[PDB]
Parts: structure tokens; sequence; C-alpha cells
């Protein structure tokens, strides 16, 4: 889950502060790739 | 059918903090109570 | 006494009755340390609960790690056996080996429902596991914010 | 297809014999065939 990256621990701070992933990346389900958009009759679409 | 098991979470920050690598408790874990195998020796004559 | 753990487990509740009313032992104890109470706990079955609690099944019975019923209950969100196991007594703040609470456990899944009734029957917020965290220490970490302002 | 009259013969190793072994029971092998001339010529090993 998205939830589960965010709250990767990357370092803890001098402080006991600590930096999170979701501290320095916005984390959400995306394409492998964003190359390739399909459209049925102008309607968003997938297809094989 | 589903049987007992044993889950063991490591700790992240506490093994940061102690500066111990989670790769070393891997396989110190793994080597230990499964078993590594780490390479070949030869036995009269043949490769295992 | 192995019939009725297994019975437990598959949710038999016939069979469950069947082996009380013919002496099994209650709280007979499997390898890893689970009464037939911890084993309905986990699988969520609730009738099952109750009637072993009413043929007097130690409620704060404990595995080999020091986890109780409450601790499946409350970490797989069984709302209705917690209160059920809460009513019998169960101790709201009993810990494991690690420290851990039935409060820790809900909280790191989340289980706002069941968070409440813990908090309700008097479960220590501030409670630290080996680790020294709290029940907020980790709705903060998970980054769960309508359970974050409900421990404060 | 080899000409000659010519055999092709494999000496093995079928225990943990080793090579040191494997060759003193070659030279043993070919000893033997050298006191055949009437039956057996230029018996001899193809390595080194």
């Amino acid at each position: 889950s998205t939830e589960e990256f965010g709250k990767i621990l990357l370092k803890v701070n001098q402080d006991g502060s600590r930096v999170l992933l979701r501290d320095v990346a916005k984390i959400e389900l995306g394409g492998e790739n964003y190359d390739i958009i399909a459209e049925f009759n102008g309607q968003p679409a997938s297809g094989l | 059918e589903d049987t007992p098991q044993f889950k063991i979470d490591i700790d992240q920050e506490k093994a940061q903090a102690l500066g111990v690598s989670i790769n070393d408790i891997n396989t110190t874990l793994g080597a230990a109570w499964g078993g590594s195998y780490v390479n070949d020796f030869i036995d009269r004559g043949r490769v295992k | 006494g192995k019939k009725l753990l297994e019975a437990a487990r598959a949710g038999r509740d016939d069979e469950v009755r069947i082996l009380m009313a013919n002496g099994a032992d209650v709280n007979a104890a499997d390898v890893v340390g689970w009464t037939p109470l911890h084993l309905a706990a986990y699988w969520g079955h609730l009738e099952i609960v109750e009637v072993l609690l009413k043929n007097g099944a130690d409620v704060n019975a404990y595995d080999t790690l020091g986890s109780t019923p409450l601790h499946l209950a409350a970490h797989f969100g069984h709302l209705e056996i917690v209160e059920v196991l809460l009513k019998n007594g169960a101790d709201v703040n009993a810990k494991d080996d690690n420290g851990i609470t039935p409060l820790h456990l809900a909280a790191n899944r989340g289980h706002l429902e069941i968070v409440e009734v813990l908090l309700k029957y008097g479960a220590d917020v501030n409670a630290q596991d080996k680790f020294g965290k709290t029940a907020f220490d980790i709705s903060i970490n998970n980054g769960n914010e309508d359970l974050a302002e409900i421990l404060q | 297809l080899g000409t000659a009259t010519g055999f092709d013969f494999e000496l093995i190793d079928q225990a943990g014999l080793g090579h040191e072994k494997l060759t003193q029971a070659r030279n043993q092998l070919l000893a033997e065939a050298a006191k055949h001339p009437d039956m057996l010529t230029s018996v001899r090993p193809n390595g080194l």
C-alpha cells in the first residue's frame, strides 16, 4: 500500500525527529509508464 | 490447512539507532535458521 | 482436549458444546500455547468465544510469547469479541513479551471502534512497548489522523 | 570414421580414484598392450 511506502524510514535526525519517505516524495499507484493513452469514441479507454 | 507460524518484526529505527545493517540481520536470521548455500567444494573428485 | 482446540478453530459451535458436556478442558493449549479461546478469537468465532467464557475458560490466558485472546481479537479487528472479552474481565492493559498491548495492535491496524472500546475500559494510552512506542506514536507514524486525535 | 584399423578406447575412473591413480592404471594398460605386438600396435594416450 501507498501508506506503507509512505512510512518507510529514511533517517532519524540528531534530535530524534524522523524523516519518512512521504516527507520527500509523493506516493501513489500509477502506471509503469505513462506513454500510452487510448480513447473509445472520444471517451477514456483501455484495451488489448 | 493453515498452520501456526512465527512472525518476527525487525524494528528499522532501533536497528538504525544501534547501527546494525538490515542485510546483516537478514543474512544472520536466514543463514542460521534456513541455511545458506555458500559455494562449492570438491569431494572425492566431484563438485558438491 | 485436542478435539476442542480443533472444533474451536473450525467454528463448530455444536461440537464445542458436546465436548463441553463431556468434560474437555476449556483451557487446553496447543504447541504455541493457544487455548480454544485464542483460536476462536483469532478466526473471529463469536458464538464460541461466549460459550467458552461461559464454561469458565481463562480470559487472560497467554501463549508462549505472552499474547492474550484480547490481543488477537483487537489485532484482527473483531469488535464484538473485544467487547465480550472485556466484559468477561479481560486485562485491557495486558502486555506480551514485547510489551505490546491490545491497544498498540488495534491502533496499528487502524481499528477505531475497537480502540474506543479499549479506552472505554481504561486502556493506558501512555503504555510503551519494548521500543518505547505508544498507540499515539503508532497512529502518527502510520499517518492515521482520525486515530491520532482520538488518542489525545 | 577415424580410418586406420583404429579403435578408440576410454579408460574411466569409476570410484574415487583421482588423476594420479588413473594415470598409473593407464600406464599399466599401455605396458601390457605393448607386450602383444602380434595383436595391438601403436597403443597410445590421445591426451597430454
